[PDB]
């Protein structure tokens, strides 16, 4: 039972990528709409949902078609919040960033011995914008993105 | 703090190689003292006169005991001591001369000495016999009345047994001595002069070098913290404001330690402290009735609400009673009401507190009744003698706000079921938060899982793999049948707290019934004072919502303990529609972080619902669609910025490749901002986004090469038709 606000969004984004302005979006469009919202279904997992309601040119989904299908992978998840607290933990100093220093740190108390080498390593592969540190944003990506 | 300040590296290695030789001859601890004393040493170039940045009026020449002799000829000095709050040693050097007749450097020693003197052993810790009985060596202990090398015009007074009787009257003088025993024990030349003439000052100075210096340098260091700390009354001075029953608190003192985790409690009503040690049960989630603070019933949850704090609130009571009634209606057999029975101690307690006034007696239906008095002007109360129950009635000349008028009735209180017997209810121990040690959470995870995780080959996967584990076994909070909302460990903790105040002697169940207020996302309250029991077993209590926050940052946050804060903080708690602030690191770094695709579209959605006008309308206007088409373009760039394949590149590229992606976005925004009419509510947001982008791109630039200001770099861009070469430009733009 998505909150109304949680509804405004899906439509504010569903309709942003509804090019031909009607109210049904193409497959590739559905993939787009979602990603923008911070989700990326597999090139094949993107169909099972759109394929679960063939009452169009056996190809698109209306506003509701979508609004409703956002439960199968929605109605049960509330992790976005935990992950944000995970982040707050590593961010030992409260700068809003996660330095390799503190990565290795919290990494050890939890019982793991990381090599000064394999840390500056994670921090790197996790830093997308290249400023050497990871922010909530990139953190979020690293975490969720599978 | 760096103590040395060399201000003008003018001479070759000579001024330097001189300041060095100078300092290195001083004990590494004497400096430490100086440092801790918040001191600084100034080795400036040729700055003789009242000329250095710190040599103009402050706390200068007021009285005249100056050099090894009192001489006071300023313009001729090359060394000086800013003597008051924080010591400030200032020395300068011209050409090569400090070693032939070091009778000069000896002033850089005394001049220094005048720092430690009145703040050393001489007076810092008081002249403890150590320095007093050393001054007694005036002429009566050793066969060496050779103290002219430090005592002429102020101690030719051999005709005085110097002891407590007079040593104070001349501290400024019993320093000038400590300034020579020092200037001599370290002077690059004369050192034995001090070991020869006076046999004590030497051994003294010598034992000071043996470690006396590391002493004060440690009594000032430890006090370094204790001095400037966060004002938080500890010990029973707090355990009193706390509210907890001292026995329990102490009981808790164990767990905190065994389990190694801070425990914070919100205020526990004073008016209910003893009702607990007594044996009265505590309020759970099953009851949302209000307590009381006046009369016999005070501290209990009166079934009658007009007998609780909200005395008069025709609705807080109206909807108030409606709560107890439900409390019993739904949770029958577990929650209900029973006659009030103020025992003995309680009575003598509600005494001085002035809640009640036991007085005249009376007789009714054959039984005795001492009358219990209260200034309340609508209810009269009396306790019974056989059973000491408590009764009341709506005075013969008055009424009850709801419109009720009744004669002597028994005062029922709320009571839950404990061991099969309704027991009256009182304030419970509301945990504000629980801060377990990160390592104790480790012990929470099942050896095998955490094992099967670290083995992972992929490094970045290992991290994720772990974080979740830490989320799974330490940050996650599920709801629950009774204990409200809390984490699994949070529960185990909950028991170890209750079974801990159980072995103490409490007979009325648990005292901690639900989860931590940091999960009170619905009706979050903001208490000023928070009682905390650190892992060492030390009671503490803060005074501000700030201090609390500031305390938790210093000890819990930045110190290897897991802590999370109420998800409704900085938001608008639905239930009581409250706005309670809490420093959020993440939000700190927002100011200069480019938004995300989703964070962007999110904000669009919000405003839509706010001004019922979207960034673009569903119309035929072709400038509208432009706007739509254009946001979709930003929703792209922003989305492009945060690309996961950015790893197959190098930190160098990463910044650049993103400083552009970012810039791209900044453009289309500047673009739309200059489009057709876009509601100003949006006009502002887009305005906000700009600064973020700006800020962000600046960060990526100063991180790498410094001169290029965002505004300028922008100018030099060609966003007309071709973007291609523009990027090649950007690269050159950064060289
Ligand atoms: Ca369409
Ligand atoms: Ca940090
Ligand atoms: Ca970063
Ligand atoms: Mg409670």
């Amino acid at each position: 039972q998505l909150t109304e606000e949680q509804i405004a969004e899906f439509k504010e984004a569903f309709s942003l990528f509804d090019k031909d302005g009607d109210g049904t979006i193409t497959t590739k469009e559905l993939g787009t709409v979602m990603r923008s919202l911070g989700q990326n279904p597999t090139e094949a997992e993107l169909q099972d949902m759109i394929n679960e309601v063939d009452a169009d040119g056996n190809g698109t989904i209306d506003f509701p078609e979508f609004l409703t299908m956002m439960a199968r992978k929605m109605k049960d998840t509330d992790s976005e919040e935990e992950i944000r607290e995970a982040f707050r933990v590593f961010d030992k100093d409260g700068n809003g960033y996660i330095s390799a220093a503190e990565l290795r740190h919290v990494m050890t108390n939890l019982g793991e011995k990381l090599t000064d080498e394999e840390v500056d390593q994670m921090i790197r592969e996790a830093d997308i914008d290249g400023d050497g540190q990871v922010n909530y944003e990139e953190f979020v990506q690293m975490m969720t993105a599978k | 703090n760096n103590l040395v300040k060399t201000e003008f590296t003018n001479e070759t290695l000579d001024k330097i190689q001189q300041t060095q030789d100078l300092l290195k001859k001083i004990p590494k601890d004497v400096l430490e003292i100086y440092s801790e004393l918040g001191g600084e040493i100034y080795f400036t170039d040729i700055d003789l006169v009242e000329h250095k940045e710190l040599q103009d009026l402050s706390e200068e020449e007021k009285n005249s005991m100056n050099s090894r002799g009192e001489k006071v000829p300023f313009a001729s000095r090359f060394v000086f001591e800013k003597k008051r709050e924080t010591p400030k040693l200032i020395i300068n050097i011209k050409d090569y001369a400090i070693n032939s007749e070091q009778s000069k450097e000896v002033y850089y020693e005394i001049g220094k000495g005048i720092s430690l003197d009145i703040i050393s052993k001489d007076k810092s810790l008081d002249p403890e016999f150590l320095n007093l009985i050393k001054s007694l060596s005036d002429d009566s202990d050793s066969s060496d009345l050779l103290f002219s090398q430090k005592f002429k015009e102020k101690l030719e007074l051999n005709n005085k047994s110097i002891d407590i009787n007079f040593i104070k009257e001349n501290l400024t003088e019993f320093q000038h001595a400590f300034s020579l025993a020092f200037s001599y024990y370290f002077a690059p030349d004369h050192r034995t002069v001090l070991e020869l003439y006076a046999p004590d000052m030497f051994e003294y100075m010598n034992k000071l070098e043996k470690g006396g210096f590391e002493k004060i340098s440690e009594s000032l260091k430890k006090e370094g913290v204790e001095k400037d700390r966060i004002d938080v009354l500890k010990g029973e001075k707090a355990l009193k404001a706390s509210g907890l029953v001292p026995e329990h608190a102490d009981a808790f003192k164990k767990i905190a330690r065994e389990l190694n985790t801070y425990i914070l409690f919100r205020p526990v009503n004073k008016l209910a402290t003893n009702l607990i040690k007594s044996g009265v049960a505590t309020k759970g989630l099953n009851v949302h009735g209000k307590s009381s603070d006046w009369g016999p019933v005070a501290g209990y949850i009166p079934f009658d609400q007009d007998l609780s704090k909200k005395h008069g609130q025709q609705l807080a009571v109206e909807k108030g009673n409606l709560e107890n009634k439900k409390s019993i209606t739904e949770h029958e057999g577990e929650i209900g009401k029973i006659p009030l029975k103020l025992d003995h101690l309680r009575i003598e307690e509600l005494k001085e507190n002035g809640i009640i006034l036991k007085g005249k007696k009376e007789i009714d239906n054959g039984k005795k009744y001492y009358l219990l008095e209260s200034n309340n002007q609508v209810y009269e109360f009396r306790i019974s003698d056989e059973n000491n129950e408590v009764q009341y009635k709506t005075k013969e000349g008055k009424i009850t706000v709801l419109g009720e008028k009744f004669n002597w009735r028994n005062i029922e209180v709320m009571a839950k079921n404990v061991e099969g017997v309704l027991k009256p209810l009182t304030a419970d121990y509301d945990l504000f938060a629980l801060a377990p040690s990160l390592t104790e959470i480790k012990k929470q995870i099942p050896q095998k899982e955490w094992d099967k995780v670290v083995n992972t080959p992929n490094s970045l996967e290992k991290q994720k793999g772990v974080t979740n584990l830490l989320i799974k076994y330490g940050i996650e909070r599920k709801p629950d049948s009774t204990k409200g909302t809390l984490s699994n460990w949070q529960k185990q903790m909950l028991d170890r707290l209750n079974e801990a105040v159980k072995y103490t002697g409490y007979t009325g169940g648990d005292v901690v019934n639900h989860g931590t207020e940091q999960d009170n996302e619905e009706f979050p309250e903001k208490d000023n004072e928070i009682f905390i029991i650190n892992p060492e077993g030390e009671f503490i209590l803060t005074k501000n919502w700030e201090m609390t926050g500031r305390f938790i940052e210093k000890n819990i946050t930045g110190k290897d303990y897991l802590y999370y804060f109420n998800r409704s903080y900085n938001k608008i708690a639905p239930g009581n529609k409250a706005y309670i602030e809490w420093t959020d690191p993440i939000t700190k770094a927002k100011i200069n972080t480019i938004p995300t695709s989703a964070e962007f579209i999110k904000n669009l959605s919000s405003i839509r619902r706010s001004s019922n006008v979207g960034v673009y309308k569903d119309s035929g206007d072709k400038d509208e669609f432009a706007k739509k088409e254009s946001v979709k373009k930003i929703a792209g760039y922003l989305s492009d910025y945060y690309n996961s394949a950015n790893h197959i590149f190098s930190q160098e590229k990463k910044r650049k490749i993103s400083i552009f992606r970012g810039i791209q976005a900044y453009n289309e925004i500047e673009n739309v901002l200059k489009s057709k009419q876009i509601a100003p509510e949006y006009k502002n947001y887009f305005q906000y986004l700009k600064e973020r982008i700006t800020n962000q791109v600046q960060l990526l630039l100063t991180h790498q090469k410094s001169n290029i200001e965002f505004k300028l770099l922008y100018k030099q861009l060609n966003f007309t038709e071709n973007e291609t070469d523009n990027f090649e430009v950007f690269q050159k733009i950064i060289d």
